[PDB]
């Protein structure tokens, strides 16, 4: 399934960036950069989905901002394009149709949604309710302590 | 201000009679297709002008201009008897759109100074105006060569179309 | 005969433009770096692409990648030309080119695209004449390049000799290539339509190009410069001087390898000049192997360093008087010599401004500056 | 969240104001990436304003996005018909610019009155544009008879009030003359001509080289107006660069008709074109290269102009790659008696460097230079030693490339080393470096007692193999056979075989038969056949047909010259 | 922290933000030193920052750690969060989260055994995955949804890192197909696919709990949305697609669970919503799995139509997959992928790339018999104009189908002359062997040929494969070129200087490659053999290249020359004749 998540703006300000799986940060920027320049290296105009070493990787630009991952070539590659708008869902109805500035001073909450969510190369929540509100509570555990 | 929308039959006055009001003078034209824009005021009513080609081809272009149409105008020529159905026709397929259920129409049968044109009565029975229920309109005998019945149309065009002052 | 232009950010993508004709145009700008990359590790770096029977005209600048393209026979010189030209423009408006440049000049460059040449014949152009954007007149005519009828607080010129030195001294110190090239930047602040004659010699020298304002059918048929003189920053003219050109500054060289822990260095640094002289600021370029073992350096006039990686040595000191000899050594362990200086001098090509004639309306005052400069260019040594 | 619809929403308001600063947006995204061809209905309704930069602004958003809505894009239409009968010429004009930037099939008949009125005007600029919206048409669905008509006004606009009018209306004529209504080149009259040198003189930098990239389409009915047009042209150390200077040489280079010689203007000119070409070697970086191959073209019809000025085309140890080579092959174009000592220290220190291709044809050059003068082939022979010596692979292959071409122009003269070319045979894994060596030991294998198992060595498999390394190793073992047949019928029976039984390219097995069709009737013939004389080449050196280099020059600015 | 990424923000240059970490970095440390209790959290969540940028991130694996066992609930936050970010697989470290996360797996509260099973899952190496591995079963049985859902998962963490354990989760396997909340379930569809990575756990989950998928397929489709609302536009996607996985992995090989499954199939297929992607994401896993099991032959064919419909649909993105998977299955259920093919070429005309280039190579292949016609007057019409990259493919390409596939010779060479015509300079090499072997054989077009490719040649030089192929066939048969008694299309004016002098230029003209001049050498000389009176000027000709730039053609030049000068004759005996 699931290698890994970043999500980079046009530019090169990483605003998060979770892996699923072992290796050393080495490898993690190789992977980082040789995919990044490939990723902005595509318009709106072409697929949305791209096979990069043996994985392969999905993309959706919000706004100034790309969300990205790596599957498994036995896996399903529309529905992780969803998982996208789904994780976002997440981040969105926590801070209001966020933008960049809560994603980088809060990539903390961000992260702690997204792992409240994803864990362990999966999803641990499909429907939208089981999520804004599980978090939501996980989230407000820490606020009163 | 009240943005009203001109439309008739191609060849009838529209821009002509625009030109006419919108600064006094009767200037020389062709087939308007950029509909030549203006807004005269007329007693704290400054109505948006537009003036779009009324040619054949061209016609079915009329609606990208339907957006925020509060006036309609209908001038239509008189004297063009061969295309009085085809007038008829246009209008209807234009009184058909939703963005238009509002609009308050204003036809002005242009051209009175040939003694053949279709006086104001055969106009508005060629066109069955008076078979038309839950609809603001009028008909003004009007000549664009001379300014007869055009402030006229805009007398009714503004007071109808405010409900108030 | 362009067709079509293009303005690219590093990346490679569309950083904005404007089609003057009729080609595909939305492709290939797309695959012109895909193609760039890999036109590279060939080394054959063609200056224009080939992609589907589309030429890729490019220019390289501060962070920014400007490239012209059509199928129809273009006349590639004019083209490059106009494209630099065309940064020169631009280069004035704001500041410098760059992406952050364009990122909010957007509107106004589309408007100067539309009056920088059309259906892909650049109509005239440049910097200043293009500020009104007076203008349907001022281009209208003739006269367009720069002159109207002003005046100025204070009404002053300053000519400018600038002349680079041309070394090239093979590996046994020979030069196959002497010659001291330059150009005479001409600072102008006067008023209405001033007309400016000016001679020098004619040691004198070889092939001259002059500036836009220039009566060509006027000076080879005259030797005379007569022109109507452009308000702002501009190059009257470029030269060269190949012969009788005298040595110049000299440097003597040798290596010393010593098994793999310690490679030595004797470099000196003689001067050729007219006894008054004071050369200044001067750096040599001396790069090390390809690498870096143990960094050792010595001095005995000034100072210097060296980087690591770029692999080489910069030595610099204050100055250096009219006929000198200064040494400098190192060592190490386990690409030719390029100089770069200043020098205030005349004799940098035997060039001296003969005279600035004064003709013009309106009364003449004439404040004539004359500066007397040269840097290096293009030096090379280390057999 | 559908933003998209939203903006589209306010790009369409009441009044001007939320609608300007939405015309903003627009163009803003628009050129960003996203495709706001769906606002096309709301942008050109807002065309027709009365502001400034947004009247110009629409004006750009239409012409790129026409195209797609051809339909719809008779919106503007009446707008700017009636907009090139604006007041200051500024608008005119860009009205024109803009109109014609669209092809839309209709826009064709509304612009007939028009540019039509719009060429009638007191203000230049008008007239300008729209010479080029003109010649712009013309390009693509234009032909009628009001559309040859503007054309009887393009030429006559040659007399005009102003240089930039006749500028544009030459550039204009001549892109015209580029569709073929038969009478291409058009009139060309001595009136027309030096009225034309007038406003030549005084147009403008590119305005002259438009009238020059034009002129180049025309020869003098004789020397008069020859010697008087080319002096008016003579004085071209010019400003513009490039396209002027260049230019300027190009149709002038060609005007080389006058009397042979006449009291040397054509050799004065010859000269006085050198100087203003050498100074091209510190212009902008690519300019070097168009003017270098520009040079290998130019020169080649008439060298004695760039004689010995093979000083300054000398490369630089930081010019570009290209540049780089570039620059020494036309070096080795006029290489000769004199240079030669020069050039080799030039080279000697080009292919000591790490740049591939630079030391490959650096050598390369090696060869064909020795192949121009004698004193050249001598020191050559030791230049090609040490090189081959320094036992990189590579280098030592491209050398013995030269080596073939060597024997080609002095055969039975230096095989006397030939011994030790072989000592790095086991580095030639490429065709041609292969494929020569065949040659040189099937060429002279009356000498090579070794060339039986080499020649072979190589055939582990007789195809999987370049075309050219087979019809080499054929005719190799030809005279492998031909020479020492009391040790070759196999050889030559196999090789024969292979090569025309299952010879999957044509001519290897065109060369396989006919050679049978040899020892299959007299060796005798054979000799007088396979091992005959073999001409040299002489300073052959990239030579070019001789009749494509007085053509070629007939248009050097073009970028289709450095061919 | 939130306060320093507000002063990082200040910088503009690679130069200062390379300054503004490198002196937080080392103030940071002056924090560390005395390891206070306070800004614990703080000073990670600076580093955690200075982390992502890429920078020396090994400053506070200490600072941190210390908070994962902190009892307040903000310390062992923003310390478990700072775990899974800065921390490579050490074994140092690893003892320090070992005992925390078995110490947090059974809290007080719940939301700390949420960070446990979280960071078990993005930190848990190997001597994780088998030493908690108690902790994951005992956990994963006690009924709080909350803690099932993220223990379900460890579970299998546990097996991905470690796929000897998987048996010890056994004891939670046949219920989970019947729980209330989503997640759960979900975890339960992962849980239960990451156990068939063993043959005798496959067989279980074989015959039994099938049937009771099928119900769950349903539940979610057929309804059982409505009374839920929940998701974005469709019934829990996310767990129909984890069904239809796992529904694949089961029905592999077999006919039991495969026919016990068809049913529902047909139906969620044919049911679902065209609409956006979100239905055919449904439908892209579905269709996967009734390829991977076997299934009557109706079932498949559906399957088909599907993807075949999936192509048509507005966006691009899902047409992508539509082909790619396509071609997969072209061998298999061929006769079916037929009633798409006329669409399928159609797909060429599309502006992404990728998209020409997978339906042309598919479609392809696919040009059958009674399919040659039609495709191929396509296969001229886009391969003209074909991007760059792709006309040099489809010329090979379009060659092989009139290889593979042919009618009348006419045709079959007018159609190969044709591609040549416009591709040529694209086309391969053995091309001239390959269409030379065509036309010999055929005696007939024999001149039609040799005329058309005059013709051609005559003002076309920008071509190397072609001219070369033409000319050889000229130099052969230039006979036949001569005004002959061509059938099938009237011959034209052939005079021998037109064909001399197209060839004279044609070696001339800087274009041709070696090899290429070569053809012409050879071929221009049999000429000799093959024509009536221009025989002089060939001879001249001949000799003079006797001495050209060129090695081979000089060399064959001095040959062909030694045989005119002297043994004339010898010629039309050694000529004339063609193997
Ligand atoms: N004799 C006469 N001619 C008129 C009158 N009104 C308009 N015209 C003429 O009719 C022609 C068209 O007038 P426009 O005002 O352009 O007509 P339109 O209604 O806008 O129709 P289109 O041109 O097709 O857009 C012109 O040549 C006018 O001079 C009128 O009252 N009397
Ligand atoms: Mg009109």
């Amino acid at each position: 399934m699931i290698h890994f998540i970043l999500l980079f703006s046009r530019q090169g300000k990483l605003r998060l960036q979770k892996w699923y799986i072992t290796l050393p940060d080495k490898e993690r920027k190789k992977i980082t950069r040789e995919i990044v320049q490939i990723i902005l290296s595509r318009g709106h105009r072409t697929s949305s989905f791209v096979d990069w070493k043996e994985l392969k990787l999905v993309y959706k630009r919000y706004a100034s901002l790309y969300f990205c991952c790596a599957i498994e070539n036995q896996d399903n590659e529309l529905l992780t394009l969803e998982i996208v708008h789904r994780y976002v869902e997440l981040l969105d109805k926590y801070f209001g149709n966020v933008c960049e500035l809560d994603i980088i001073f809060n990539f903390e909450k961000a992260y702690f949604i997204l792992d409240e969510f994803i864990i362990g190369g999966e999803i641990q929540e499909t429907s939208k309710k089981i999520a804004v509100k599980a978090i939501e509570d996980s989230d407000m555990l820490q606020e009163v302590s | 201000e009240m943005r009203i929308l001109m439309v008739g039959l191609d060849a009838a006055g529209k821009t002509t009679i625009l030109y006419k009001l919108k600064l006094g003078e009767i200037v020389t034209t062709i087939p308007t297709i950029g509909f030549n824009v203006e807004t005269v005021e007329y007693k704290n009513i400054s109505f948006t002008v537009w003036d779009v080609g009324g040619l054949d081809k061209i016609r079915p272009l009329w609606r990208h201009y339907f957006q925020n149409t509060q006036g309609l105008i209908f001038v239509v020529d008189s004297n063009d008897r061969e295309r009085v159905n085809e007038a008829r026709e246009e209008l209807m397929r234009m009184l058909a759109e939703d963005e238009l259920r509002d609009a308050v129409l204003l036809v002005f049968a242009n051209k009175q100074d040939l003694p053949n044109a279709m006086n104001a009565a055969e106009i508005t029975d060629k066109l069955g105006l008076h078979s038309l229920r839950h609809r603001n309109w009028y008909i003004q005998a009007t000549c664009a060569t001379s300014g007869d019945g055009l402030y006229e149309g805009l007398d009714w065009l503004s007071n109808q179309l405010r409900n108030q002052k | 005969s362009a067709s079509a232009v293009y303005v690219l950010d590093l990346k490679g993508k569309v950083l904005i433009c404007r089609n003057y004709r009729g080609d595909v145009d939305m492709s290939e700008v797309e695959h012109f770096m895909p193609i760039l990359m890999e036109k590279e590790e060939e080394g054959m770096l063609s200056p224009i692409l080939a992609h589907g029977g589309v030429r890729f005209m490019w220019i390289k600048h501060n962070n920014l990648y400007l490239v012209a393209t059509s199928k129809k026979n273009a006349c590639v010189s004019l083209v490059f030309s106009f494209l630099y030209k065309v940064v020169q423009v631009f280069s004035e408006y704001f500041k410098e080119l760059e992406e952050e440049s364009i990122r909010d000049n957007f509107v106004i460059i589309y408007e100067l695209l539309d009056e920088l040449m059309d259906f892909g014949y650049p109509q005239t152009t440049d910097s200043k004449i293009l500020q009104e954007y007076r203008p349907p007149a001022t281009v209208t005519n003739a006269v367009s390049w720069r002159s109207e009828g002003i005046k100025y607080r204070k009404n002053e010129v300053f000519l400018d000799v600038i002349e680079a030195v041309n070394l090239l001294v093979s590996a046994n110190g020979n030069v196959l290539r002497s010659e001291i090239v330059g150009s005479i930047k001409m600072r102008v602040f006067l008023s209405g339509m001033p007309e400016l004659r000016l001679g020098l010699n004619d040691v004198e020298l070889e092939d001259v190009k002059f500036h836009q304002c220039v009566r060509l059918s006027r000076f080879e048929n005259d030797r005379t410069i007569s022109f109507i003189p452009p308000d702002g920053e501009f190059e009257l003219m470029s030269y060269r001087l190949n012969t009788h050109v005298k040595p110049l500054i000299w440097i003597e060289s040798v290596i010393e390898k010593h098994s793999h822990s310690r490679i030595e260095y004797m470099v000196k640094a003689k001067s050729q000049f007219k006894r008054r002289s004071t050369a200044n600021n001067v750096e040599i370029h001396i790069p090390v192997p390809n690498d870096a073992d143990s960094p050792k350096f010595k001095t005995t006039v000034g100072s210097v360093k060296w980087v690591p990686e770029n692999s080489e040595i910069v030595w610099s000191v204050k100055s250096f008087p009219g006929g000198k000899e200064y040494l400098m050594r190192a060592h190490f362990g386990l690409p030719p010599i390029s100089v770069k200086f200043e020098i205030p001098y005349f004799t940098t090509s035997g060039i001296q401004v003969r005279y600035l004639k004064i003709i013009e309306k309106s009364g003449y005052q004439a404040l004539p500056w004359v500066r007397y400069i040269t840097q290096n260019g293009d030096y090379q040594l280390r057999t | 969240k559908g933003e998209i619809f939203e903006l589209k929403a306010e790009l369409n308001s009441d009044k001007k104001e939320k609608k300007k600063e939405a015309v903003k947006k627009v163009i803003a995204s628009m050129t960003v990436g996203k495709d706001v061809s769906a606002l096309f209905p709301d942008v050109v309704n807002c065309m027709q304003t009365d502001n400034l930069e947004l009247k110009k602004l629409v004006y750009l958003y239409l012409m790129n996005y026409a195209k797609s809505q051809p339909d719809m894009a008779i919106m503007a239409v009446n707008t700017f018909v009636k907009d090139c009968e604006d007041p200051n010429p500024l608008i005119r004009a860009l009205a024109v610019r803009t109109m014609g930037c669209i092809r839309v099939d209709k826009i064709t008949e509304y612009l007939c009155e028009p540019l039509r009125k719009c060429l009638k005007d007191e203000d230049p600029y008008v007239r300008k544009t729209a010479a080029v919206c003109v010649a712009k048409l013309h390009d693509i669905n234009a032909q009628l008879v009001e559309d040859q008509g503007f054309l009887d006004t393009l030429k006559d606009l040659i007399s005009d009030s102003n240089p930039m009018v006749v500028a544009n209306a030459v550039a204009a004529l001549s892109e015209i003359a580029e569709s073929h209504p038969s009478s291409n080149l058009l009139d060309l009259n001595p009136q027309s001509i030096n009225k034309l040198l007038t406003a030549l003189n005084e147009c403008t930098e590119w305005g002259q080289i438009f009238i020059l990239d034009c002129l180049a389409n025309y020869m003098p009915k004789d020397d008069r107006e020859a010697q008087s047009i080319c002096e008016r042209v003579t004085p071209r150390l010019s400003h513009a660069n490039s396209a002027v200077v260049l230019s300027a040489v190009k149709v002038l280079m060609k005007f080389m008709e006058m009397l042979s010689k006449d009291l040397d203007y054509y050799g004065t000119l010859l000269k006085k074109l050198a100087p203003p070409l050498v100074t091209l070697l510190s212009a902008e970086p690519e300019l070097q290269y168009v003017a270098l191959r520009n040079i290998n073209l130019i020169v080649q019809k008439r060298p004695e102009i760039l004689k010995h000025e093979m000083k300054v085309f000398f490369v630089k140890y930081n010019d570009p790659i290209y540049v780089k080579l570039e620059k020494l092959d036309i070096m080795i174009r006029l290489a000769s008696q004199a240079n030669i000592a020069q050039v080799l220290a030039e080279l000697r220190e080009y292919a000591t460097e790490v740049d591939v291709d630079f030391v490959r044809k650096a050598v390369r050059a090696i060869g064909r230079c020795a192949i121009k003068v004698e004193q050249s082939a001598e020191r050559c022979v030791s230049t090609l030693l040490d090189l081959i010596q320094t036992k990189v692979n590579y280098v030592v292959q491209e050398a013995i490339v030269v080596i073939k071409d060597i024997f080609r122009k002095y055969p039975n003269k230096y095989e006397s080393v030939i011994a030790t070319l072989c000592e790095n045979l086991d580095s030639l894994d490429e065709p041609e470096a292969r494929a020569a060596m065949i040659w040189i030991v099937g060429e002279y294998a009356e000498r090579i007692d070794n060339a039986d198992e080499l020649l072979e060595s190589f055939l582990e498999g007789f195809h999987d193999k370049s075309t050219q390394v087979q019809l080499q190793l054929l005719t190799a073992f030809v005279k492998l056979f031909l020479k020492k047949p009391t040790e070759t019928q196999e050889l030559v029976q196999q090789v024969l075989s292979l090569a025309t039984q299952d010879s999957d390219n044509p001519d290897l097995r065109d060369r396989g038969y006919i050679y049978w069709r040899l020892l299959s009737t007299d060796p005798v013939a054979a000799k007088e056949v396979v091992l005959a004389e073999k001409p040299l080449i002489s300073e052959e050196t990239d030579l070019i047909e001789p009749t494509l280099l007085d053509e070629l020059i007939c248009y050097i600015g073009t970028l289709a010259s450095v061919y | 922290l939130r306060e320093l990424i507000r002063t990082i923000r200040t910088a503009r240059t690679q130069a200062e933000e390379r300054e503004m970490i490198q002196k937080e970095c080392a103030a940071i440390r002056s924090s560390f030193r005395e390891e206070d209790n306070t800004y614990r959290c703080r000073n990670v969540a600076k580093l955690l920052y200075m982390h992502m940028l890429g920078y020396p991130a090994h400053f506070g694996q200490l600072e941190c750690l210390k908070l994962i066992a902190s009892q307040k609930f903000t310390d062992k936050r923003i310390g478990y969060l700072g775990a899974m970010l800065l921390l490579d697989e050490r074994q140092d470290v690893h003892l320090l989260m070992t005992n925390c996360i078995k110490n947090d797996l059974n809290h007080s509260t719940q939301f700390v055994q949420g960070l446990a099973l979280c960071t078990l899952g993005c930190m848990g190496s190997s001597e994780m995955c088998r030493d908690l591995a108690g902790e994951v079963e005992k956990l994963l049985k006690t009924s709080n949804s909350y803690l099932r859902k993220k223990a379900a998962l460890c579970a299998v963490h546990v097996i991905r890192k470690v796929p000897e354990l998987m048996e010890m989760f056994l004891p939670a396997t046949k219920n989970l197909l019947n729980e209330k909340n989503h997640g759960v379930l979900h975890t339960s569809v992962v849980l239960l696919t990451e156990m068939c990575e063993r043959s005798p756990d496959m067989l279980a989950h074989f015959r039994k709990l099938v049937p009771q998928l099928v119900r769950i397929l349903k539940n979610l489709i057929m309804s059982g949305y409505s009374p839920e609302h929940d998701v974005s536009g469709i019934s829990d996607p996310f767990l129909q697609v984890r069904i239809l996985r796992l529904l694949r992995i089961l029905g592999r090989n077999d006919d039991d669970s495969s026919e016990a499954m068809n049913d529902i199939l047909a139906q969620v297929a044919t049911n679902t919503e065209t609409s956006k992607n979100v239905g055919n994401a449904i439908l892209y896993e579905t269709v996967l799995t009734i390829m991977d099991i076997k299934s009557e032959s109706g079932l498949r064919v559906l399957a088909i139509n599907i993807l075949g419909r999936f192509l048509l649909n507005n966006d691009k993105n899902i047409r992508y997959v539509a082909l790619t998977s396509l071609l997969k299955t072209v061998q298999t259920d061929h006769n079916a992928v037929q009633r798409h093919r006329s669409t399928i070429v159609d797909c060429l005309k599309d502006l992404d790339v990728s998209i020409k280039r997978r339906a042309m190579e598919l479609s392809f292949a696919l040009v059958n018999g009674n399919n040659i016609r039609g495709m191929m007057k396509e296969l001229l019409y886009f391969l003209d104009s074909c991007e760059p990259e792709f006309k040099a493919d489809c010329a090979s390409g379009i060659f092989l189908a009139a290889e593979k596939y042919a009618p009348s010779k006419r045709w079959h060479i007018d159609t190969i002359m044709r591609v040549l015509t416009t591709a040529g300079s694209y086309v391969r090499d053995d091309a001239v062997p390959n269409l030379i072997q065509l036309i010999t054989n055929s005696v007939e077009m024999h001149a039609y040929t040799v005329q058309r490719l005059y013709k051609a040649i005559l003002g076309d030089y920008s071509q190397q494969p072609l001219v070369q192929v033409a000319a050889w066939c000229i130099g052969e048969y230039g006979d036949l070129l001569v005004s002959g008694q061509c059938e099938e299309e009237e011959p034209i004016q052939v005079t021998e200087d037109e064909v001399l002098d197209i060839l004279e230029s044609v070696l001339i003209s800087n274009m041709s490659t070696s090899v290429t001049r070569g053809y012409a050498l050879t071929a221009i000389m049999k000429l000799s053999t093959r024509f009536t009176c221009t025989v002089n000027r060939i001879k001249k000709v001949v000799s003079i290249y006797g001495s050209s730039i060129d090695v081979e053609l000089q060399q064959r030049a001095v040959e062909y020359n030694a045989l005119f000068k002297k043994y004339d004759h010898m010629r039309s005996a050694l000529l004339e004749r063609m193997p």
